[PDB]
This record gives structure tokens, C-alpha cells and sequence, in this order.
């Protein structure tokens, strides 16, 4: 037995871009005609994203498809390595949910990650969660981004809900489609920071934006299980797990905590790992990529 | 000399900002929510500072009063953003007080000011001063003055701070509305 | 025939026209998710179409 020589893995937790308006605070609950925040011009030329004269709050709106189907890859060569991968996948599914994977999902929504420096210095921010299974609203969470950590995991009972929620979307026992509004507080008129193209600032159709990757990325941050250090409390899943803001990069193939190592001794050579490592390489193959020598 | 009420600030490492960026929202928060109503007793000098590898501020220290402290941390314009640095401890002053005259004020950082200067009240010639802007005219903090600035210019943070000399001995001043010293500042150490 | 665009959908149809003139002679109707991609069974209108 050996390595398939090529792998390809659809990603799972689909997001869509983020179209930010902007409002005034308690006039929440009819955010539909918001206007959107403009990028424009001013000084060389930089682009530049702002409120306007009577707003104080941002509304950031997107959506997620939750797809399930977490272990099948793509394209693969072997069949005696799919199978394989087809059945430890399911070890893993049936020996536990899901759910834990899916709680730090659902804690990454429930908090405002999803917004970068549009939170740092923020007054209230609520994170609105709908559930769409046909044009209406099936289920309606409301959070506070605030009070839910950053560096930390907690519990609650409408977290559970969603992660409940979360865990039946990637097992494919249903079709979950939800939409999450961050409404925040920043100041009469000040800065927001849209995501930058290669200053060019990323738009649709006269809207600042975000990219979907980046909140992507916002969706990710889940390890705490490299052991270095909890100062930092968690990073980004992926392999060779590293931070190119910070330049340096924990969880090398010096040490034996390398998604590659880890995926190879437990698909190929049937060491099973600790617990933790395990989520990180499930986290990882919900993630996706090109795999493969 | 004078750093009897000593505090610190440290932000912790993240993705989600840089360690100057940190510092540049740190400062910012403190600007507006403790020199908001005002004050007089405001000193906030480079905790973990180092001016050799061109780093002006990887951490926060605060020298301040005691009842400057006991009203001037408990707002909104502090609190919120929590949750990458941390809060305080209070901490008396040693005998080991070095006069660090820690200050809050500008530089010289105008390659065409001048110019503008001279069309506004000099009745100078503005081609000369535009023209007479070579690389070796500008003269500013070389040194890590770390500008925390805002999102209204797109040139970079320059030098914007007071320093001081430090050695074995005393010099204390008037502190503003911003944090920082008119002719001295509290110990650094 | 939509191959990425029908993995995790709410509700996929085809409706078919038969075209003679500008004109539609026979029209279908179908749902997509209901008919399965593993097995050919038999209907009334598939074995019309």
C-alpha cells in the first residue's frame, strides 16, 4: 500500500462575500435598505472606506452553506487508499460526533472573527444568525460578540443549538443554509477597513466588500492543540500550520505534528493518534486542497 | 524620580493585528478615553522599550497619580477591546528613579510645509521651497518614535514624542491632556 | 449536466420543451433530486421524453 499520487478535496463550509452597509444603532430591526459604504478617492491616490454623516454602525451580511460529505476526496488515483481514507473517516465519525469540531465552528460564528479591524475598539457588537431551509426564517439566534471570548471556548445553550445545527451539516443528515449579520459600533463618520486587491479596496456593484477566503480563514481558526503556547490562544487549520503576519511557523516536520505525518501513520500505517490531532487533520480535510506526491 | 504610581500594559500576540498596531489602537483608546473630560497627571512611557533595533513600542508602561489612575481607567473609551491585551497592577516607586522625561509632543517632518507657510504668512518664494526639499533636508526622529496615526494621511507613522535622558538623575514636569510631559515626566525603570 | 452546481441544493428541476415551430409543442416538468443518479427507473413522461 501507498500514497495516492493525487488527491483533491472540495471544500466544505462555503461562505459568500460579506456586503457591508451602514446604518445607526437601534434602528437594527429593519436593516434591509441600509445604505452600502462606497469606496472612494482621495490623497498620489489611496482608496478610502468611511461612514457617512449620520451613521454609527456597520452591517456586515453573508452566507454559509454547510455541505457535509467530509471524507470522499474528489480525484484519486488508488483504489485501495480511497477506501481506506473512506473507512478511518468513518472510525472517526462513528466513535464520536462531529460536534467538537463543529462547537468551535459555531463558537467562531458566535463571535465576530469574521470582522478583522472593524471590531478592535468596538462599543456593541451582536452577531445575528438566521436558519433558511426555504425563503423564511426557521430558527433565529442572537449573540453578543462581546461577551463571548476570543482566546477561549465556553459553553452556552443557543451555542449548542447552532453547533448542533452545524454538526448535522457536515455529516450530510440534512441541508443547513445560513445568513450572519454583524451589526457593530465604531463612531459618527470614521474608518472602515474593507479587504485590500492588489491601494485598491475590494468592491461589487457600488458596496465595499470582503473577500470570501478571508472569512474563510475567519472560519478556520480553530487549533489549540499546538502546544507551544495559549498566549496566542488559537490559529488558522492548515498544514504546516503558520502565520505569515507573525513570519514564523509552529507545527513543522521537525516534530511529528504535521498533518502529512499524522494523515500518513494513521491512514497508511494505522497508528492512531491523540484525540486532538485527529480533529486537526478532520479540520483540515474539511478544509480541502491538493494533496498527494 | 518621581514614578511613585507605576503600572503596565502589554498586548498579547495575535493574527489579528500587529504588536504596532496593538500599540497604535492602545494609544489611540488612551488618548480619547483619558484626556476625554481632561486631566493633569498623565505618564506613559516605553515599559518594555527598546531604542536600538528601531522598534519604538512593543509595550506599555503607565507612571501615573493615584487618583489619576483610580478615574481614568474605569470608562468606555478604555475598556471594549479587552481582549487582546490585558489590564494593570498598581506598583510603588523604588529608590532607583531615573529622570526620564517622557513627553508627548511633534518633530520636524515637513519637506513642503515650509512652502505653504510662506504662501499663508511669509510672503516667501514657494518654488524654492518646494524645490529645496532633498532627502538630506528632512530632520526627524530617526530613532524609534513610534506615531500612532490615524486613518486620515497615507504617509507613514514618523516620530512623534519627547525623550529624554536617561541617567542617575531627577527630572519631572507638567503632564498634558494626552499622557505625556511638558518639561519632565515620572521614573522609568 | 450541472455538475458542481447541484452538490448540497435546497431544490433542483429540469423542465424540457419540445420545439417544432417558435412554439413549444410538449413541455416537462421534473425534479431532479427525486430521480436518483445511481439507478434507471422506469416513468410515465421519462418514458414519454
Amino acid at each position: 500500500l501507498s500514497t495516492a499520487s493525487v488527491l483533491a478535496f472540495e471544500r466544505k463550509l462555503d461562505p459568500s462575500d460579506a456586503l457591508m452597509s451602514a446604518g445607526a444603532w437601534a434602528q437594527r430591526d429593519a436593516s434591509q435598505e441600509w445604505p452600502a459604504v462606497t469606496v472612494r478617492e482621495k490623497s498620489q491616490t489611496v482608496d478610502v472606506a468611511n461612514l457617512p454623516s449620520d451613521a454609527d454602525t456597520l452591517k456586515v451580511r453573508f452566507t454559509l452553506r454547510v455541505l457535509g460529505g467530509a471524507g470522499t476526496p474528489s480525484a484519486c488515483n488508488d483504489a485501495a487508499y480511497r477506501d481506506k481514507l473512506l473507512q478511518t473517516v468513518a472510525t472517526y465519525v462513528n466513535d464520536q460526533g462531529f460536534a467538537e469540531l463543529a462547537r468551535r465552528y459555531a463558537h467562531n460564528l458566535a463571535n465576530a472573527r469574521f470582522l478583522w479591524r472593524n471590531r478592535v475598539g468596538a462599543e456593541a457588537v451582536e452577531v445575528r444568525i438566521n436558519h433558511i431551509r426555504q425563503g423564511e426564517v426557521a430558527r433565529a439566534w442572537r449573540f453578543d460578540a462581546l461577551a463571548i471570548g476570543l482566546r477561549d471556548f465556553k459553553a452556552d445553550a443557543e451555542l449548542d443549538a447552532l453547533a448542533e445545527l452545524i454538526a448535522s451539516g457536515l455529516s450530510g443528515s440534512g441541508h443547513v443554509l445560513l445568513e450572519v449579520v454583524a451589526f457593530a459600533r465604531i463612531g459618527d463618520g470614521q474608518e472602515v477597513f474593507p479587504s485590500q486587491e492588489l491601494k485598491t479596496l475590494y468592491s461589487v456593484r457600488d458596496a465595499a466588500a470582503i473577500h470570501s477566503q478571508k472569512i474563510g480563514n475567519a472560519l478556520r481558526t480553530i487549533d489549540t492543540w499546538y502546544p507551544d503556547e495559549d498566549g496566542l490562544g488559537p490559529i488558522a487549520v492548515e498544514p504546516y500550520g503558520s502565520v505569515t503576519s507573525q513570519g514564523k511557523a509552529y507545527r513543522q516536520p521537525k516534530q511529528k505534528l504535521d498533518f502529512y505525518t499524522l494523515l500518513d501513520n494513521w491512514v497508511l500505517r494505522d497508528e492512531a493518534p491523540a484525540v486532538e490531532q485527529q480533529h486537526y487533520v478532520i479540520a483540515n480535510l474539511i478544509r480541502g486542497g491538493v494533496f498527494g506526491e | 524620580m518621581a514614578m511613585d504610581h507605576y503600572l503596565d500594559i502589554r498586548l498579547r500576540p495575535d493574527p489579528e493585528f500587529p504588536p504596532a498596531q496593538l500599540m497604535s489602537v492602545l494609544f489611540g483608546k488612551l488618548h480619547q478615553a483619558l484626556v476625554a473630560q481632561g486631566g493633569d497627571r498623565i505618564g506613559v512611557s516605553f515599559p518594555d522599550l527598546d531604542e536600538s533595533r528601531s522598534r519604538l513600542g512593543e509595550r506599555l508602561r503607565i507612571h501615573a497619580s493615584a487618583d489619576d489612575l483610580r478615574a481614568l481607567l474605569a470608562r468606555p473609551w478604555l475598556e471594549g477591546l479587552r481582549d487582546h491585551l490585558q489590564f494593570g497592577e498598581p506598583a510603588v516607586v523604588p529608590h532607583p528613579t531615573p529622570y526620564r522625561q517622557v513627553s508627548r509632543v511633534q518633530a520636524k517632518s515637513n519637506p513642503e510645509r515650509l512652502r505653504r507657510r510662506l504662501m499663508r504668512r511669509h510672503d516667501l518664494s514657494e518654488e524654492e521651497a518646494r524645490k529645496r526639499i532633498p532627502d538630506t533636508v528632512a530632520r526627524a526622529l530617526d530613532l524609534p518614535f513610534v506615531t500612532l496615526r490615524s486613518q486620515s494621511t497615507g504617509q507613514h507613522f514618523r516620530l512623534f514624542i519627547r525623550h529624554g535622558p536617561l541617567q542617575v538623575t531627577a527630572e519631572e514636569g507638567g503632564f498634558t491632556c494626552y499622557g505625556l510631559s511638558k518639561g519632565g515626566f515620572v521614573p522609568w525603570f
